[PDB]
């Protein structure tokens, strides 16, 4: 990639990291979902 | 000083057992091949120090290739119980490491690490033999970065 | 389109009503210990229940079995129902007598001032059906709806 | 409780139970079952270790994919507590080692590690401070420890109230510091222990009793306060335990009695080691202290546990203590120890 | 026709032909020889006639079928006689094979060919294994391939894909010890099954 | 456009982020969470648009085999602008 | 009803061909503690031998009964024989999974299983 | 056609010239001396080996590896939540439940691998009709730990952010096979 060099396209990183094993930096998974239910909202007001 | 001396000595002791570190003549499946390929002439286990020996009373290392099923699992860890205690593991495979293929059939376990610990784990359905390589140098690291001479000076 | 209600303002845990007088969030070990409290104290008459609704034929029971084993039958229900002459016997005064496929075989109806339109909306469509196919004339009792 | 605290799963293993929990002391003896205890039934269970990533291998598995979060810490400085406890609804304490090292003593270790926790940890907002004393320990004791360990069962309670306070009897099981302590004097010409053993009345308690306890005690309505007492059945007298253990470990026996007057210095010798010594001066006087009868206290058994006699449950941590010819012998054979109710 | 695999009429006649000839041969225990589009031989028979339709096929100067290779057991739970057992043999001589399949329930077993075919020391074993069709007169029927606590018989298709016990290390007992199962993803059967016959007059009339 | 909710974790493309009182954000302790910070909500929007000529046209994605299936679109409508559901570029018809 | 029986008759013949297999058993469980390495003392042990056997007790059909004895002179030939494990010997006993309770009330205390 | 591999046995009335051609093979084992000198013959040789973290062995365009999520040009999520890649991951490894993106578009809000499943077969990047997921050229992400293997979608994307400098010169070579 001197003479035959690839396209940028302004999302692509340009600081690249290495195999984060255990250290920080490192990647946690999740659950990527909105949560999918909604229980209910007790008022502030007793009878 | 005191812990200079420690952390050199435990940077000395590790450089040992991360050097000649004597891996175990496991097998099971596909997988075990690339380890083969990594024993031939282009990733020389060899040239790392790392040797094949085919008991784990003179083994350092467990490299857990294949389906680890109900039947074999008591035998990996009567076999995984019967090292000295630096013991380490790699898991190579997604057969290995979750069940890739048959994590719902039933004489498979879904993970080494349901049974025995692990320190490091290979991806790849076969992982190339330079990504075995990748493991054993990066558990050949994982202990480099131990501290068990520092955290018995602070104790 | 309703399934969007099935998540939304449910209910999940059992509250309990506060010292303060507030909802809490407590354990059906310490929700029914109370509410059996206050069914061995009181007893008989000034114990009952209103149904309603989107409710079982088997939760009727035991809580018509569980109130009546403290003698009540105060066991009542949202939307009134006749009871001056055999409001709850002889199977005929609360049903559709004829099969709703029956409206198929009918020359005539008499809607009194209900919307099977928007009141079991898909009765309506029989009728529709009926409408068109095999000559049928209807009498709507009360209230012009389109 | 929130929406994920909520118990929605059977049993357990890929299950949830509302017990994220924080287990200190889970590096060494005790805390290796209740981790096991806790993740087998599905639970998270943070796991702060100060020490090897190597010795805490062991509890990478009994976790069911993502219940077990490591992280590091040390007793001497903050932020280092009030990252672990921040996102529990329990806390367990099982800290105490033995004996004492340079830079932790007795009183560094069971007054001031609960305290800085449990204070730490009431800012955090957690409903439950599991603590665990040691039986015998009321105060005025022979030893050294014991006269701290209810230092910190008071400056608990004047810190974080409304604690769990387990205290339990001298623990036995595999890789215990009890019966392999014992098993060990082999070693020597023969077992100096004080008195022919008598003096001594001891109930010891098994492992698992303690840690399905402890699973159970974070869980009830009950236990919000109620101290507990954690000691088994089978009131064994020492001379008649140690006799059990080898006649079990099947080697040999016989006494060597001896004063506390030296009994108590050879721990003097011993405990100059570097290492983890193999007695103390009170490592020796512990197992003389060991005096107790049960007088109010709650107990296992309404807790959820139904304890275990030692006379079941010797061969799994004596087994490995014997020779060949040897090596097989049946607790059918070994005539069982004689209890003394008093 | 260039994506079609010729049907080759010549050797869908020679084992017809050999189909009647093992029928009239042996009306006993036999019932529709059948020979397919692929040009492959069935001899379905009754159970109480499998040894002397193997000696047979082992020993008999034109159907010289000595070399066994498979025995299978198709499950098909909407009949009596659930277990469909397929055997299929090889000539070396004539360069043919065949399909001798049976049936059983789930107690109705299969004599034994181990004196035929020893080769089915083994293949009924497995049939014992993952399925539960016993074998009269076979030297140590045991399980191979499964467990040697494994209760069921798994490729009943009454057997759940993931079983109902699986193992994991118990720190408390030092064993690798079974509790019940319990997922992490609970695998997704997908209705991948279409309307549309893609085969008429290939079907099922009422 | 990651912007950090008031207990202190980022947000992803889609608000996922852990509620104050959440257990789970342990697992990011002495670690952290993996969010991009290229969200495709903005980018498509910092994308002009193609001002054609014609009121039928084809999109694709820089080559034919290279992604997007080519689908036409029906731009008779001036005030809204017509996309496909692959990409989100938009198109009008200059007259 | 006429069905073709398998290894017995009538359910009577059917019976000694068990005890001849509890004959078996009861003589080798002081066998296995001592071959290999387990807790059990013995009683424990053949107790247990009975509680497996009294399950199936409810059975009263012969080729039912001709067929789990066969199951179990495996399962004792794979005893017998050191074929099995401590593993697979104390995987009867159930030790882990927390017995669930029978009754109603506190079998929804946890889950919906009726 | 068939050949005989071992048969040779004839006895020729062997001369006793062909004798010590035989009791000199025997008496001096010479035929072991012609196995001694073949591998003399190879320590003379290059070994093959090659210092992998220096010299990492060749590969090909079409090495299937570490999957990623690919972008467009202009930003916007090559992925359309069709399903159609875990209705053929054969080990069962996709979770990809979507919704509407709030701008009318129809993209994820969940994407998954499990890569202790992911067989790495390539019927995920071959189904894709629009060249989102691809299985990049990684193969050292080996990792300490069983959860930093449960590739979501934001170490995912990201990760197509980062190879597609690198996947796209593969692709370029490959869009006329396939
Ligand atoms: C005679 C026995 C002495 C053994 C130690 C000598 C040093 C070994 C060495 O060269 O590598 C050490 C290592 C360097 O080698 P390395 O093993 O870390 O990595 C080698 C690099 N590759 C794999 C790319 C080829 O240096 C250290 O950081 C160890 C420090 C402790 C050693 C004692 C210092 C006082
Ligand atoms: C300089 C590096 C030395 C290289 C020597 C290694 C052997 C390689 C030579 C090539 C080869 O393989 O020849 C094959 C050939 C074999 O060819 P062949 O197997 O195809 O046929 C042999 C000929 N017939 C069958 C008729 C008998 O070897 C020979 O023919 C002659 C040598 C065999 C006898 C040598 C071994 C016995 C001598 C022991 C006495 C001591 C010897 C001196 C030792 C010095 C140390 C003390
Ligand atoms: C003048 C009149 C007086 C003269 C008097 C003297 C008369 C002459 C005496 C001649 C003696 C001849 C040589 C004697 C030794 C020969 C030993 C021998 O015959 O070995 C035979 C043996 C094979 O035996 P067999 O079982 O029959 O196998 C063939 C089956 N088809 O073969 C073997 O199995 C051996 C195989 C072992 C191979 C191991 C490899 C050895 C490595 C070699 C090291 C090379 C360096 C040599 C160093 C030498 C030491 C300095
Ligand atoms: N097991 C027994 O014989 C009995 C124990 N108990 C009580 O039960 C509890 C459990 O103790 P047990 O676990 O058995 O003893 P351990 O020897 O197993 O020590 C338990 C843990 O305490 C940690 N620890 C000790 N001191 C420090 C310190 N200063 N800073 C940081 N971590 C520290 C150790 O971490 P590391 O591993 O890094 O050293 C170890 O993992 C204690 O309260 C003990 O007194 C009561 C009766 C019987
Ligand atoms: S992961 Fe792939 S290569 Fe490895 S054992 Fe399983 S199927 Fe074989
Ligand atoms: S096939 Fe491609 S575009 Fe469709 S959901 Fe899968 S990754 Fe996304
Ligand atoms: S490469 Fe194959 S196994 Fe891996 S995610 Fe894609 S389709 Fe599934
Ligand atoms: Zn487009």
């Amino acid at each position: 990639p001197t003479t035959n060099p690839p396209t940028a396209r302004k999302f692509i990183w340009t600081n690249h990291k290495f195999n984060v094993s255990a250290t920080p930096e490192q990647y946690v998974p999740y659950s990527t979902t909105r949560k999918k239910i909604h229980e209910w909202v007790p008022p502030s007001t007793p009878y | 000083r005191a812990e200079y001396v420690v952390t050199k000595l435990d940077d000395l002791i590790n450089w040992a057992r991360r050097s000649s570190l004597w891996p175990m003549t496991f097998g099971l499946a596909c997988c075990a091949v690339e380890m083969m390929h990594m024993a031939a002439p282009r990733y020389d286990m060899d040239r790392f120090g790392v040797v094949f020996r085919a008991s784990p009373r003179q083994a350092d290392v467990m490299i857990v290739a294949g389906t680890l099923t109900n039947k074999m699992a008591p035998a990996l860890r009567k076999v995984y119980d019967q090292m000295p205690e630096p013991r380490y593991v790699v898991s190579m495979g997604s057969c290995a490491n979750g069940g890739g293929y048959y994590h719902y059939s039933y004489s498979v376990v879904r993970g080494c690490d349901r049974i025995v610990p692990v320190d490091i784990y290979v991806p790849g359905c076969p992982p190339t033999a330079e990504a075995l390589l990748y493991g054993i140098l990066q558990l050949q690291r994982k202990i480099k970065r131990e501290q068990k001479l520092k955290i018995w000076y602070r104790r | 389109f309703a399934y969007d209600g099935l998540k939304r303002q449910r209910l999940t845990e059992p509250m309990v009503r506060n010292e303060k007088g507030l909802l809490t969030y407590t354990s059906w070990e310490d929700a029914l210990s109370r509410v059996a409290g206050m069914l061995q104290n009181f007893e008989g008459n000034a114990v009952a229940a209103i149904a309603g609704g989107l409710v079982d034929a088997e939760a009727l029971v035991a809580l018509k079995d569980l109130l009546n084993k403290v003698d009540s039958d105060n066991l009542c229900t949202e939307e009134i129902f006749p009871t001056e002459g055999a409001g709850t016997d002889l199977r005929s005064n609360y049903l559709l007598n004829t099969t709703i496929a029956g409206v198929e075989e009918a020359d005539v109806v008499l809607l009194v001032g209900t919307n099977p339109r928007f009141e079991a909306p898909l009765f309506n469509a029989r009728i529709r059906k009926s409408w068109l196919h095999n000559d049928l004339k209807v009498a709507l009792i009360g209230s012009p709806v389109d | 409780l929130h929406h994920a605290v909520i118990p929605h799963g059977k049993g357990g293993r890929s299950s949830v139970s509302g017990v994220v929990a924080t287990v200190f002391g889970a590096t060494g003896f005790l805390g290796r079952y209740v981790v096991n205890h806790l993740g087998r039934m599905g639970s998270q269970v943070i796991i702060p270790y100060r020490c090897d990533v190597y010795d805490i291998m062991h509890l990478r598995l009994m976790g069911d994919l993502g219940q077990l979060t490591f992280l590091e810490w040390d007793a001497r400085d903050k932020d280092s507590i009030r990252k672990a406890v921040q996102h529990s609804n329990v806390v367990i304490n099982l800290i105490g080692r033995e004996w004492e090292t340079r830079n932790f003593d007795f009183e560094d270790v069971f007054v001031n590690i609960p305290r800085a926790i449990a204070q730490a940890s009431k800012e955090a907002g957690v409903e439950r401070f599991i603590h665990v004393s040691h039986l015998n320990a009321s105060m005025k004791s022979s030893s050294k420890s014991l006269r701290s360990k209810a230092v910190g069962e008071k400056e608990v309670r004047s810190v974080f109230p409304e604690a769990i306070i387990i205290r339990p009897s001298d623990i036995f099981g595999r890789e215990d510091r009890f019966l392999n302590h014992f098993a060990n004097y082999r070693w020597f010409l023969a077992v100096p222990l004080v008195s022919l053993g008598f003096k001594t009345v001891k109930q010891p308690v098994y492992v698992a009793d303690v840690s399905k306890g402890i699973v159970n005690a974070t869980k009830d309505p009950d236990a919000v306060g109620k101290t507990f007492a954690f000691t088994g059945p089978n009131r064994y007298l020492l001379f008649h335990l140690v006799k059990y253990i080898f006649g079990m470990t099947h080697r040999t026996f016989i006494p060597y009695p001896l004063p506390l007057f030296v009994y108590s210095w050879i721990g003097k010798l011993f405990g100059l080691s570097p290492f983890e010594p193999w007695t103390t001066k009170d490592k020796v006087e512990r197992i003389h202290i060991s005096d107790v009868m049960p007088t109010d206290l709650p107990g296992l058994e309404d807790l959820g546990v139904q304890p275990t006699p030692l006379e079941l449950k010797s061969i799994e941590v004596l087994r490995r203590h014997r020779t060949y010819r040897w090596l097989s012998s049946e607790i059918e054979e070994t005539k069982p120890a004689k209890t003394v109710n008093y | 026709r260039p994506t079609v695999r010729p049907r080759s009429d010549v050797t869908h006649k020679q084992l017809s032909a050999f189909g009647e000839y093992v029928a009239e041969i042996l009306p006993k225990y036999v019932q529709q020889v059948q020979v397919s589009c692929l040009d492959e031989l069935e001899i379905c028979i009754h159970p109480d006639g499998v040894i002397p339709t193997l000696t047979f096929l082992r020993d008999h100067t034109n159907a010289q079928f000595k070399s066994l290779a498979d025995l299978t057991a198709v499950d098909v739970p909407t009949r009596q006689n659930r277990f469909e057992i397929v055997y299929n043999l090889l000539s070396l001589r004539f360069n043919s094979r065949i399909r001798v399949k049976t049936y059983a329930d789930e107690l109705t077993p299969i004599d034994s060919i181990v004196s035929v075919h020893i080769a089915a020391n083994w293949y009924e074993r497995e049939v014992w294994d993952m399925f539960g069709v016993f074998f009269f007169n076979h030297p140590d029927l045991r399980r191979i391939l499964t467990d040697y606590g494994f209760e069921g018989h798994p490729f009943r298709k009454d057997f759940p894909l993931t079983g109902y016990v699986e193992l994991r290390y118990d720190d408390e007992v030092k064993r690798v010890v079974a509790e019940p199962v319990e997922l992490a993803q609970e695998f997704r059967k997908f209705d991948l099954n279409s309307p549309w016959e893609a085969f008429p007059a290939y079907r099922q009339p009422p | 456009g990651v912007q950090v909710s008031p207990s202190g974790e980022k947000i992803t493309h889609t608000g996922q982020v852990y509620d104050e009182k959440d257990y789970r954000r342990v697992r990011f302790v002495d670690r952290q969470k993996e969010v991009n910070e290229n969200f495709a909500i903005d980018l498509i929007a910092q994308q002009p648009v193609n001002e054609v000529e014609h009121r039928i046209i084809a999109c694709d994605g820089g080559g034919g085999a290279l992604g997007h299936p080519k689908v036409y679109i029906n731009l008779d409508k001036e005030t809204k602008t017509g996309t496909c559901g692959y990409c989100g570029l938009q198109f009008k018809q200059h007259h | 009803t006429s069905v073709k029986p398998i290894f017995s008759r009538d359910l009577n013949e059917a019976k000694r061909r068990v005890r001849e297999l509890y004959r078996a058993w009861y003589r080798e469980v002081p066998n296995t503690v001592h071959l290999m390495q387990l807790d059990i003392t013995v009683k424990q042990g053949r107790d247990k031998v009975r509680e497996m056997f009294m399950k199936n007790a409810h059975v009263t059909d012969p080729r039912v009964v001709d067929l789990l004895v066969i199951k179990g002179k495996m399962e004792l030939q794979e005893t017998i024989k050191v074929w099995k494990q401590r593993t697979h010997v104390m995987r009867f006993f159930h030790e882990t999974e927390t017995p669930r309770p029978k009754d109603f009330l506190s079998k929804f205390y946890m889950g919906h299983d009726p | 056609t068939y050949k005989y591999v071992n048969k040779k046995e004839q006895e020729s009335e062997v001369d006793m010239k062909s004798a010590t051609d035989n009791a000199a093979r025997i008496l001096m084992w010479t035929e072991l001396i012609r196995g001694l000198g073949m591998t003399l013959s190879y320590l003379f040789r290059e070994p093959a080996t090659i210092n992998y973290p220096f010299e990492k062995g060749p590969l090909s365009p079409r090495f299937r590896g570490e999957h990623a999520l690919r972008r467009y040009p202009s930003g916007e999520e090559r992925c359309i939540a069709c399903k159609l890649c875990e209705a053929i991951c054969p080990a069962q490894a996709i979770t990809i439940e979507a919704e509407p993106r709030a701008d009318g578009s129809r993209r994820t809000t969940r994407y998954d691998i499990d890569m202790t499943k992911c067989i790495y077969c390539g019927f995920c990047q071959e189904a894709c009709p629009v060249d989102a997921i691809v299985e990049g050229p990684n193969f050292e992400f080996s990792t300490e730990t069983h959860e930093e293997l449960l590739y979501n979608k934001e170490k995912l994307l990201n990760n197509g952010d980062k190879w597609e400098a690198e996947i796209a010169a593969n692709i370029q070579a490959d869009y006329l096979y396939r």
